[PDB]
């Protein structure tokens, strides 16, 4: 999948300043580029646009050629894996959310070797009906972790063209949280990923590094290059 | 669509000065990362300074102490005051905007004899 914005404005309702400006972004079928930036300077917004939660003020987002605006909900939501806290639940049990509420379209065991891959599987299995616990409403609510596991779940068993991926819990070491950076990993690969990076070592290996700064990209280019440039990527590393 | 305009290169004799300029159009210029790269008929194109935000600096060693990067807000313009020149500083010199993989001028010649 193809993702691009052309000429980019948004604010966000009710503010007085905009949260991007004049945003020129292309990421070709395959790729992943990595946003990185301080919080609040926007990376979050650019990749939360393509949810449609909020419509751009002006420019164009276009998903394989064709504006955002054109999509069914239904063709939209196919399109994008969403890995992050802001990932749609609903009052139904696990499997049911993993398989992104598509039944009898995937086997169980492909539910279940999803929720392994996520390694969620271990605190599923601390749940009464397993797999088949109805969470949300009259049931659990699911820890902040939790959640963004049934995320990578569900975006590994959908094999979906885009990937939105959070790298939340920056704070990472053990040996069940190792393997989540090396299933996201394999995940971003051979598929268009857009990262909101979080810590700037985990993304030294994207294919571009976009920095934004008050809603504007001031730096783009990979990890090498960005460090030969002596610019700002070089001086956030400084946080290593 | 973004230009970015390079004037100035020339022919100058070691010792000798240059004040290189690139007009940029269609930039938030006060915000993105300006810079200066160059590239001599063998080698690949590399970069000679970079100026961020708040006009902060940055130089490559072979050119510090010798060379400038300065830019002016009022004209969305870029500098490149070269001094000190000594013949391996010729190639064609080129104004950028956004870093590597962000925008490029068609350069300006630079010889150094």
């Amino acid at each position: 999948g193809d993702v691009e914005f052309r000429n980019v404005t948004f604010t966000y309702p009710g503010r007085d300043v905009p949260a991007l400006r004049n945003i020129n972004l292309k990421i070709p079928a395959g790729k992943t580029v990595a946003l990185v930036g301080r919080s609040g300077s926007g990376k979050s917004t650019i990749a939360s646009l393509i949810t449609r939660f909020y419509d751009i003020d002006e420019g164009e987002i276009l998903m394989d050629g064709h504006d955002l605006r054109e999509y069914t909900l239904a063709s939209l939501r196919n399109q994008v894996a969403l890995v992050s806290q802001n990932v749609h639940l609903f009052n139904d049990t696990v499997a049911n959310n993993i398989a992104y509420a598509r039944t009898e379209q995937y086997s169980r065991e492909q539910i279940e070797e999803a929720a392994r891959m996520a390694y969620a599987m271990d605190f599923i299995n601390k749940m009464d009906n397993g797999l088949d616990t109805v969470i949300g409403e009259n049931g659990v609510l699911l820890s902040g972790g939790q959640r963004q596991r049934i995320a990578i779940a569900r975006a590994l068993l959908r094999d979906s063209p885009i990937l939105i991926l959070d790298e939340a819990t920056s704070a990472l070491d053990t040996e069940s949280e190792r393997a989540i950076q090396a299933a996201l990993d394999e995940l971003q690969k051979n598929r268009t990923s857009l990262v909101i990076a979080h810590r700037l070592s985990t993304i030294e290996k994207a294919d571009e590094i976009v920095v934004v700064e008050d809603g504007v990209i001031v730096e783009r280019g990979t990890h090498n290059d960005l460090l030969e440039h002596r610019g700002v990527y070089a001086q956030l590393h400084k946080m290593q | 669509q973004m230009q970015l305009v390079e004037s100035g290169g020339g022919l100058v004799q070691a010792g000798g000065s240059l004040r290189l300029s690139c007009a940029v159009s269609g930039s938030i210029f006060s915000i993105i990362t300006l810079a200066w790269y160059r590239q001599a008929p063998g080698k690949p194109r590399e970069n000679v300074a970079t100026i961020t935000r708040g006009s902060r600096t940055s130089y490559a060693d072979s050119v510090k102490g010798r060379f400038t990067i300065s830019k002016d807000n009022a004209k969305s313009t870029v500098y490149l005051q070269m001094n000190k020149l000594k013949p391996e500083d010729t190639a064609d010199y080129y104004c950028n905007a956004e870093g590597p993989a962000g925008y490029w001028g068609q350069g300006t010649p630079v010889t150094v004899s």
